[PDB]
C-alpha cells in the first residue's frame, strides 16, 4: 500500500508548483498568431506512477519448503 | 537539332555542348506571411526542403 513504499525521487530535475521559483510562467502574452505551435503542457498536479495497478505482483514469502506428510498422534 | 553526330566521339563532355535544356528561368508564387508580429522581420530561404 502507498505506506509501503522507499523513499521515492525521480532521477532527472523536474520543474514544479510554488511560489517562490525562478520560472516565470507568463499568464499572457502575445499568442497573437495562434499560428505559433501552442504546446501547453497540463496543469500543475501529481504525477502517477504505475496508476494502471495498486494489486502489484505479489512476492511469495514461502521459503524453499518441501511439503512433507503429517498425521498426527491421536495419542 | 543540330549536331551531326560521329563515333569518334570519347568523352560525353566533348560533345556536351549539344544537349536539349531548359536555359533556367524565374517565378514568383509569392505571398509570404508573418511570423511574430513583425512582416519586414521575416527571412526566406527555399532549397530541396
Amino acid at each position: 500500500e502507498n505506506a509501503n513504499l522507499p523513499a521515492t525521487e525521480t532521477d532527472e530535475e523536474v520543474l514544479i508548483v510554488d511560489e517562490n521559483g525562478s520560472v516565470i510562467v507568463g499568464g499572457c502574452q502575445y499568442d497573437p498568431d495562434e499560428s505559433g505551435p501552442i504546446y501547453t503542457k497540463y496543469r500543475e498536479a501529481k504525477a502517477s506512477t504505475n496508476s494502471t495497478h495498486t494489486p502489484p505482483t505479489s512476492i511469495t514469502n514461502i521459503q524453499p519448503y518441501i511439503t512433507v506428510y503429517r498425521w498426527i498422534r491421536i495419542a | 537539332e543540330s549536331f551531326q553526330f560521329s563515333p569518334s566521339y570519347v568523352d560525353v563532355s566533348s560533345i556536351s555542348n549539344f544537349i536539349i535544356g531548359e536555359n533556367e528561368y524565374h517565378e514568383i508564387q509569392g505571398s509570404i506571411q508573418q511570423v511574430c508580429k513583425d512582416i519586414n522581420r521575416v527571412y526566406l530561404m527555399e532549397s530541396e526542403g
